[PDB]
């Protein structure tokens, strides 16, 4: 949701950096692209996804299955 | 868990935009406006191919940077070590970056 | 090539008899002159060329020292020697038509080269 | 004579900007006793071992002095010199340091790497290193930082006082400072600040004006030395214009006979792209027979015509492989000349026509 | 006003500098002296200035010579 993620960062009065990211239109954007790449990373370290080249990173496979 | 100690370790932030303006910071006076009209050309119509080997040398026929036509692998040499303006010759070049964060950098450099 | 047309069969030959001998008969005349060959060898090549663009370009004006060098080739193909003197390259000059102060100003430029 | 002291020749000319900020980096780490890293990049020739130099030469257990602190106080300040090019191997950094603040009369001890340099410092006195070109430091991702992350390291944990000054070549991150090259007026100034002391001056203000922005400072340095060469040779504003043309041209240097081969050496990497030298003579004969114009040359003497364009810097030859079906190592032929300058030297000449 | 104005005065180009002439110069030098009696637009002046290089003898805001 976007208005559970804005209210939460906003939370934190104690560090001025965090709302001065949140006031950004792209805060919502942001974001989620780093919680998305800090679960990437933690699939690749344990096997769920693979990479193709190297200097590439733009498509990811799958390795496991569930069930079997 | 998160693992934030082991994700220190590999690139996770893995052709670089903060670093392509510390390399323009460092040239001289007259490097920088090689780069702004190629940047100005290739950015007009992103459906423009990019600047042609022989439309780059029209430019110098209307404003002074250059010396004459023989200078110019002084310059290419240089810029294509940065990776800043990739060569695609089907000559046509094309530096493969788009225009979302390309239009910014005119900000920075004028 | 590109306009690869087709190959040189023998029966273009004969089309070209029979164009040439149909133009005589429009002048009423019982022999094909010579005229009438280029006529109708004409109507092939403009056949042939419509692919091509309208852009000719021809030049062959330059300065009067090729034409100089092309007797100084014709020694060179009988014997090949590159000797100083030359005494019957200067017999054949005078033949032509070109007079003996520009000669003298040609066969020192290419002994400078040494050619 | 003025001639021979002009040829040889803390704040320096067009640097205030920078000095400032180098000197304000020393004044949080020296009187607070913290440990921090510094980083100066920028191109070469702006500078920056000049500007490093002249501090310690002036405002600066062997190698003691004391420094001014902004509100007036005494320290034992230790300031040495060391190269990074200047050594054998990059992972003994951390010995030359030893010798070059511990005295020759004590004990010398081994160090071989964090943890036996770490030990010295914790008694001890603000030790400056200046490592100069910290770019070749890295072994030619994980095992090449390896020196640079470790002294980086040391100088990053309190309880010591070491301070990192670094000068590279274009949470605990270094302060990096961009080095600005010096532009027309900024060249100026400095030769007029280098040349005050020299009684009278012969040099011309309007000529100092164009190597300044022709240049745009080891390259003016060069540009000026080499006027005062040429003027003492011999016997202004033109004394400046001789230096840039003394140091089109490489065609009409050579013969008509070396014209004819470099004219087809460019004709064969047109219609068959990568040729090769065996591939290249072939291509020159059947070019020149259809024409019946000069002597053939056998293939022996064909690479005698194209040493002349290499050392002079017309042809490139290179040793790469094939691409076809008989891939093997052979000697490729290249060029590197414009195509403009080619189709208009010859073409004067008014002598050769098929052959361009 | 420039099929003859933009050749007669390019020749004295080769002999105003004395041969380095700035670009700044030219609108303080030359303003009481080619611009009055012919008027251009300074933009437009700009592409007249560098379309010289075509010449190949006539070479920043400089113009070597
Ligand atoms: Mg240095």
């Amino acid at each position: 949701p976007k208005e559970e993620i804005l209210n939460f960062i906003r939370k934190d009065p104690s560090n001025t950096k965090l709302l001065e990211l949140a006031e950004t239109p792209d805060a919502f954007d942001k974001v989620a692209l780093i919680l998305f790449m800090q679960a990437i990373f933690a699939f690749e370290n344990m096997g769920l996804i693979k990479f193709q080249s190297t200097k590439s990173y733009d498509l990811v496979e799958k390795c496991v299955w569930r069930g079997i | 868990e998160p693992s934030t100690v082991e994700s220190t370790f590999q690139d996770v932030m893995k052709s670089g935009a903060e670093g392509a303006k510390y390399v323009l910071q460092s040239l001289t006076v007259n490097s920088k406006k090689m780069y702004k009209l190629l940047i100005e050309t290739q950015m007009q119509n992103m459906q423009r191919t990019g600047v042609e080997l022989k439309l780059f040398n029209h430019l110098c026929a209307a404003d002074f940077i250059a010396s004459n036509e023989i200078a110019l692998r002084s310059m290419l040499r240089e810029f294509i070590e940065h990776k800043m303006a990739n060569i695609t010759k089907n000559e046509i070049i094309w530096v493969p970056y788009t225009y979302a964060e390309l239009e910014k950098l005119l900000k920075t450099v004028l | 090539s590109k306009f690869s047309f087709g190959q040189a069969t023998p029966r273009t030959l004969l089309g070209i008899i029979r164009l040439s001998q149909a133009l005589a008969k429009l002048r009423l005349a019982d022999m094909v002159d010579i005229d009438d060959v280029e006529e109708a060898l004409r109507l092939v090549r403009v056949s042939k060329e419509s692919l091509y663009q309208e852009t000719n370009k021809s030049k062959e004006d330059e300065s009067p020292t090729t034409k100089i060098f092309t007797i100084i080739k014709k020694m060179l193909q009988e014997t090949g020697k590159n000797t100083l003197s030359y005494e019957n390259i200067v017999k054949t000059v005078r033949l032509r038509g070109f007079t003996m102060l520009q000669l003298s100003n040609c066969i020192q430029e290419y002994s400078y080269l040494n050619v | 004579s003025i001639f021979l002291r002009t040829k040889a020749l803390g704040a320096l000319p067009a640097r205030t900007a920078e000095y400032e900020q180098v000197m304000n980096f020393l004044a949080k780490a020296i009187s607070e006793h913290r440990s921090d890293s510094l980083y100066i990049t920028g191109p070469p020739g702006t500078g920056k071992t000049a500007q490093l130099d002249m501090i310690i030469r002036q405002k600066f257990l062997q190698n003691l002095s004391w420094f001014e602190l902004p509100d007036g106080r005494l320290e034992s300040v230790a300031v040495t010199s060391i190269n990074c090019i200047s050594l054998g191997e990059p992972s003994s950094i951390f010995q030359k340091i030893f010798d070059s603040f511990q005295d020759l009369n004590g004990p010398t001890l081994q160090i071989k790497n964090m943890q036996h340099l770490q030990k010295f410092l914790e008694p001890y006195t603000t030790f400056v290193v200046v490592l100069d070109e910290m770019d070749r430091l890295l072994h030619a991702e994980t095992q090449s930082v390896r020196t640079i992350l470790e002294l980086f390291l040391l100088a990053k944990l309190p309880t010591v006082s070491f301070v990192l000054i670094g000068m590279a070549n274009s949470g605990l991150l270094p302060q990096t400072i961009v080095f600005q090259p010096y532009t027309a007026e900024q060249m100026y100034e400095i030769v007029i600040q280098k040349m005050s002391s020299l009684p009278t001056i012969i040099f011309q203000p309007m000529a100092i004006k164009f190597a300044a922005k022709k240049c745009a400072l080891r390259k003016l340095f060069d540009v000026l030395r080499g006027s005062i060469e040429i003027y003492e040779l011999e016997k202004g504003l033109n004394y400046i214009a001789k230096v840039f043309s003394k140091f089109r041209t490489r065609i009409a240097k050579l013969n008509i006979q070396q014209k004819l081969i470099l004219c087809t050496i460019i004709q064969s990497l047109k219609l068959n792209s990568d040729a090769t030298i065996d591939e290249s003579f072939d291509h020159y004969i059947k070019a020149i027979t259809k024409t019946d114009t000069l002597a053939p040359l056998q293939r022996n003497e064909f690479l005698e015509i194209c040493t002349i364009l290499e050392t002079c810097g017309l042809v490139s030859i290179k040793k790469t492989k094939c691409k076809g079906k008989t891939k093997r190592f052979v000697d490729k032929i290249d060029v590197d000349l414009d195509m403009r300058e080619f189709y208009d030297e010859m073409t004067k000449i008014s002598i050769l026509k098929p052959f361009l | 006003i420039k099929s003859t104005p933009r050749r007669s005065t390019a020749s004295s180009v080769n002999a105003t500098p004395s041969r380095f002439q700035d670009d700044e110069q030219n609108a303080g030098e030359d303003d009481n002296d080619i611009m009055s009696p012919l008027p251009a637009d300074e933009e437009a002046e700009l592409q007249r200035r560098l379309q010289l290089g075509l010449r190949v003898s006539p070479r920043h805001l400089h113009a070597p010579e």
